[PDB]
């Protein structure tokens, strides 16, 4: 027969290999497509969709409809933060369950920019002014508007185009961050605050809920497939 | 437009019917299709397709519902909320198979003063979780289908206890889409929001989707439409606001095969 | 009957080239080839039926 | 013609602004996904992107063996109150939870599958005896076909059944399988039932599963060890792994968020609170 | 004989 | 040697593959063929011809010549059936041991239009007028001629041209139906009734039997080749 | 001495092709082509002397 | 209970391959990993043990970490893993420069912390010349066969 | 509608054609030619009543 | 030169009829 | 797709050549080539901003 | 050298 | 086809 040497590697199975095999059902008359619609071609389009983040997992927030809500009220103006996250899109509890959190948890590495999109759902008489700010990490986390002011950010003023975004550019050391919170690869602070304050006029809720988005940019992408933390199979 | 051309004002009309909206946010075409009808290199049938056009394909208004603050949301099938609507009801219980798209119009006014957010999702094969923890897809097929009365959600799991009389039963919790999925990630499937300080309704263009090009529209249900309060109606100061949600549905390139006597299911 | 592709190369040491055959009648049979195509996110994105213009108002 | 391994796009230098051009506000009541990049909202640099989507193609997604079932025989001596053991599996993805949830992104599919067999066997008595190397047979049987009642009937003759002849200890056993699908694709979801119920008829007459349809949809696999027994029992298990390739995937769905509760979508009380606490001004 | 890609 | 690594599958036996493998009978003469008649291509051509159903499978008439035969008489007019029969091929007792129903038992798909033919073997003399049907599945079995009708039917006049063909065609939801029973891929009821009534004059046979026949259209097909029920080796 | 063949494609990820040699002299050797011709069914199913034409009466 | 293995991927645990990268600051490489396996009885009687199978599994910054020899984890639909036979030829696999840096970096003058004022000293500690926690994950070996009698 | 700029609201105006039973429930009503207006800026909505008649010409 | 993969015919589309030709009536003592 | 080569040949018994086809998609994948260039030594034996020439002194 | 079916 | 160096 003709000489061959057997290598390294040989007879191992590699789940991840892509080799030919012997067809178990030869001559099968396989059953034609059709064009059904919704096909997607790649995993990252499903990111570039906005889903709603959980912003507010307290113990008795947390796993309910309540969790999504963001409360605002028209008191007098102050530079408390309304909410503060980590930019740590697979990990941050509040980004993680997201559908970009949940398929970059099938991937070890991340890059690119992302946005936040915020829903006004307060009445048509409610008019405000908000801050909402990106940090690049290394500093301070912001807690006061005085330091959020100095970072990327967008000053959303409520009106009749009912949402405003603020895109957070890809400003990163590394060339791809990790999907676990890992300070090497940190990726900086997001935080929303009053600009001016909420105002209604009588016969209004004084309280009302904003609810937010976030979703990919077109020059996100993702690598290092990997399992997910996010299910498991105990016995 | 110059004209006046707004994407807040539409005119929709299917049939002898007619809808007018002043507070739109566009309207949404699922998945970028337009309804169609089957093509010859997609057939399957061979019998002559009924294709009752005008009769059918027009809108039909379900029984309205009332959004309160205590509200966990509804839900409805397709084609089951349809299946005692004039014609197209007809044509269903006809026929062996058929395939349809839709639009679905919701609609909710209130006022200036009021606010409240509507998520209103159409999802393909809207399968929802059942009440039973001793015996899975265990609903039965009077409970999975409602027709135009719809069902609902609810904020907790509860489990059937008895297992003499089980009540076989859906039991769709909220936050879980009904189906064990976050609702926050539901914007992934084709939705509107009708959100009260912009808009008074939602419009979904659903093509027919499916993995056949047509079924049986007694046994399957090709869509859900689920509609969730994501912030929770309120007016003024009152404690116990209410305002209606309407549903009109209008079928869409709906085509019929497999004719013979009528079928007469279980339904209670 | 071979397949002659390239590779895109990532870390270095032209254009290098592998080659494919395929040694079976059923396509099933056949490896994955992996060159596959991007589509663009709109039908999910941006489902609505009057085209949006991102500088313009979403709501006119 | 724009592939998969095509590099994504360039940031584009943009400079301040101050117009009636609004990218930064908004309607997502529309049901859209605001477009926005960089540039529309902050000062930025041309950059020359080089990364690309290669690894998130569905294809590449999807381009992993999976362990979707292990099934468990033996090779003992048959005796009146028990029979040597041999197995039985109705081919599913759903009795392991990992692949299950990744298909699951999607409603429906369409793949080639490949499946690769992984066999390992031990000793279970005491005794110092021996076995000489085993031959396992991994029959395919389609729904229709004569399931096999004893390891060693008519059956097992295949002469249509596929069967794999394995022999211990050699390079995992694979076969591919075209996409048999009796629909243009596969249902990962099926909303309905496979009868409808008649008021002419008895309820039991008519019911039937939510959410099923051929209840035996792909059939089974029937795994024997071919050997007669010998005086040292024997146990072994086959490890199988499933690797969708050649797919195509139609309407994206939320990824499954609570504990997987049998082969549908229902959920198991005390496993609904997948969420954390965190509080909402704590990074 | 070959295809080139 | 030339440098080889050995794949998964390697020095397995599997009963579809299709290798070369050694001529353990090197150089043989063969034989050449002659034309012998009733050369068969394909299995399809044998489910093409019709073949005899045994629709009378009661206790008393089973596996024997009877089972062939179903009587009618000149009975009064009813909107009763003559018989009663299940469309799955494969599946149902009166369809599975003809020649279309054991092929379709080597396979566990089928998909495509049949035909069954009825034979009037009465007297010359003899004359009637019968409703053949087919009712796509879904609604309640045929029962009575006035649900019957409603579906796919042939009103068959009896008379010089012996026999009469109805078709049912292709109508299913999917694209193979499976060779066993199942209520998803279901194939609906074939029936017979009496449309007007079977007329003798006097010194007449005044019942009689018809004869009837399954084959398949040009449109037909199966796959997934599979073991079938209808053989067994008991020891 | 190599036999390139296409493929029918069933599920997609131009013409796919396969190679095929033969190593024997032997064509008992070989494997199954599987590139078959059919027939029509006539004689079986229509094996009457006097051709049928399906509109006319088969009896006249 | 049965010993399954976990090591996190490195080059510095030995001496030799890591004195030749450190004559070097940074690289670029494809890294080719070949497994040699050996087995051995540990235990005096006579009995025996049937051919091992074992699974070599690579999990990467994030996924699962197996806990238990035959736990979820090692279903792998995502990670790679390789099943390798006892007696066989050593198995092997590639990797590309896989590095979320342009180059691999032999050494780093720095932290993978800013200490801050406002911040405790424990808050802001970390590792001097130590980057991402778990660098490149680890590979998690086991037995897949079921226990024999003997060891 | 007359009411104030702060009234919102939407109503069904429905055309029978004779034969069944007059509409007296929406139900009804809604099965016939029908328009859904929308209360907003435009103040006024339009029904058409078309020519669906047995006769050419109808009694006054 | 028709191939055992090669495709079953296709359906043409059929209307009302009314006339002297009958395929349903046929004669199986023929053999056919 | 097979790439040809020399051989540099040591001990002796024209140009003897080899031959390569990458079996592979990834380049990972592939063997090294071994076909490697050389540069030369300055940027770390003369990183001087003033060119040296060595006939010359040093240091003027 | 090469047959192309 | 081939490549030569
Ligand atoms: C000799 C071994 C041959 C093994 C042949 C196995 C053939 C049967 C393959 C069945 C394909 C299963 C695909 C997965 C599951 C379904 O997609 C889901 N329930 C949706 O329908
Ligand atoms: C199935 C087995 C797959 C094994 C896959 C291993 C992938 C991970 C490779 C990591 C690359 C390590 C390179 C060496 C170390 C670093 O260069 C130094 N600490 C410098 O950064
Ligand atoms: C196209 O393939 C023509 C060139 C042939 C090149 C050599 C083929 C190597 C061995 C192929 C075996 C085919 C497997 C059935
Ligand atoms: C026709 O075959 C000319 C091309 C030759 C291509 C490479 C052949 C691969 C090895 C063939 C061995 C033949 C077995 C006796
Ligand atoms: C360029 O490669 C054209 C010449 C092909 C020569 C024979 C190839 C030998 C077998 C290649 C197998 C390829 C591995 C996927």
């Amino acid at each position: 027969g003709l000489p061959v040497m057997n290598t390294p590697g040989s007879n191992q199975y590699l789940t991840a290999d892509n080799f030919q095999s012997p067809c178990a059902l030869p001559e099968f008359d396989v059953t034609p497509p059709i064009d059904i619609p919704g096909e997607v071609k790649n995993m990252m389009e499903l990111a570039e969709i906005d889903t709603m983040i959980p912003f507010d997992l307290s113990a008795t927030k947390k796993n309910t409809m309540e969790m999504y809500r963001v409360r605002l009220s028209d008191k007098p103006h102050t530079d408390d933060p309304i909410l503060c996250l980590s930019l740590s899109p697979a990990s941050d509890p509040r980004l993680s369950h997201t559908m970009l959190g949940e398929i970059l948890n099938y991937y070890t590495h991340w890059a690119g920019s992302l946005k936040f999109t915020f829903l006004f759902c307060g009445s048509m008489m409610a008019t405000g002014k908000l801050l909402v700010s990106y940090a690049p990490p290394g500093a301070d986390p912001p807690k006061k508007r005085k330091e959020a002011m100095l970072g990327t950010h967008v000053i959303w003023d409520i009106g009749l185009q009912s949402s405003c975004t603020m895109v957070v550019p890809w400003i990163s050391n590394t060339t791809y961050r990790q999907t676990i919170d890992d300070s090497f690869t940190e990726g900086g602070y997001i935080s929303v605050f009053y600009q001016t304050r909420i105002v209604v006029p009588l016969s209004t809720p004084r309280e009302m809920d904003i609810l937010g988005f976030v979703s990919a940019c077109n020059d996100f992408s993702v690598r290092l497939l990997r399992d997910t933390t996010h299910i498991e199979q105990k016995a | 437009e110059a004209c006046g051309y707004s994407d807040r004002v539409l005119q929709l009309t299917l049939g002898n019917s007619t809808i007018t909206t002043q507070e739109a946010a566009n309207s949404v075409v699922a998945y970028g299709r337009w309804p169609e009808y089957l093509r010859d290199s997609e057939a399957n049938p061979v019998d002559q397709p009924t294709e009752p056009d005008v009769a059918a394909c027009r809108f039909y208004t379900l029984d309205t519902v009332s959004w309160t603050k205590e509200s966990r949301g509804w839900w409805w099938k397709l084609p089951d909320a349809l299946r005692d609507m004039g014609l197209f009801g007809q044509n269903m219980y006809y026929h062996y198979l058929g395939r349809s798209g839709y639009t679905v119009h919701v609609q909710c006014n209130a006022s200036k003063f009021h606010q409240g957010a509507l998520g209103v999702f159409a999802v393909p094969e809207m399968c929802l979780a059942g009440d039973s923890n001793t015996t899975t897809m265990y609903t039965s097929y009077q409970n999975a289908n409602p027709g135009e009365k719809g069902g609902t959600f609810t904020g907790t799991f509860t489990p059937d206890n008895n297992q003499t009389s089980p009540a076989r039963r859906f039991c769709p919790v909220d936050y879980l889409l009904g189906n064990g999925t976050l609702l926050g990630n539901a914007f992934v499937f084709p939705h509107q929001i009708i959100n009260l300080r912009t808009n008074n309704c939602a419009t979904l263009v659903l093509p027919y989707v499916n993995s056949l090009s047509i079924d049986s529209m007694v046994k399957h249900n090709n869509w859900g439409i689920a509609i969730l309060p994501l912030a929770p109606l309120n007016f003024a100061s009152e404690s116990s606001p209410e305002i209606p949600i309407t549903l009109t549905i209008a079928p869409m390139c709906c085509e019929f095969n497999g004719l013979r006597n009528i079928t007469l299911p279980r339904l209670q | 009957g071979a397949q002659v592709s390239s590779q895109k190369v990532g870390a270095h040491e032209s254009t290098i080239n592998y080659t494919t055959i395929n040694y079976y009648r059923d396509s099933a049979s056949n490896a994955a080839s992996k060159q596959d195509f991007s589509q663009d996110p709109s039908k999910f994105t941006e489902p609505i039926k009057d085209v949006l213009i991102k500088t313009a108002p979403m709501l006119n | 013609a724009a592939t998969s391994r095509d590099a994504l796009p360039n940031t584009e230098a943009s400079g301040p602004t101050h117009s009636k051009e609004i990218p930064a506000l908004t309607a997502v009541e529309t049901g859209a996904t605001n477009p926005l990049v960089p540039s529309d909202t902050v000062q930025t640099r041309h950059v020359v992107q080089h990364r690309s989507r290669s690894e998130s193609s569905i294809e590449s997604f999807f381009a992993r063996g999976a362990c979707v079932t292990i099934m468990t025989v033996d090779n003992s001596a048959s005796t009146t109150n028990k029979d040597k053991l041999f197995a039985v599996w109705k081919i599913t993805y759903k009795d392991t939870v990992q692949l299950r949830r990744k298909l699951e992104f999607f409603t429906y599919s369409r793949f080639d599958m490949e499946l690769t067999f992984v066999v390992t066997a031990n000793f279970t008595e005491t005794n110092n005896g021996h076995a000489l190397n085993q031959v396992y047979q991994i029959m395919y049987v389609p729904p229709g076909a004569p399931v096999p009642e004893k390891w060693d009937d008519y059956t097992w003759q295949t002469s249509s059944n596929p069967s794999i002849f394995y022999t211990y200890g050699t390079a995992p056993a694979r076969i591919s399988v075209p996409y048999v699908g009796i629909s243009n694709a596969y249902s990962h979801f099926y909303d309905g039932f496979s009868k409808v119920p008649l008021k002419d008829q008895s309820a039991a007459l008519g019911d039937s599963l939510y959410g099923a349809a051929s209840l035996n949809d792909f059939g089974i696999l029937a795994v024997r060890v071919v050997n007669d027994h010998n005086p040292t029992k024997v146990t072994s298990k086959i490890r199988v792994y499933l690797k969708p390739k050649h797919i195509r995937v139609w309407c994206p769905r939320p990824p499954r968020a609570v504990a997987y509760y049998g082969p549908g979508v229902d959920y198991k009380d005390g496993t609904l609170t997948p969420l954390s606490t965190k509080d909402l001004t704590t990074y | 004989g070959s295809s080139s890609t």
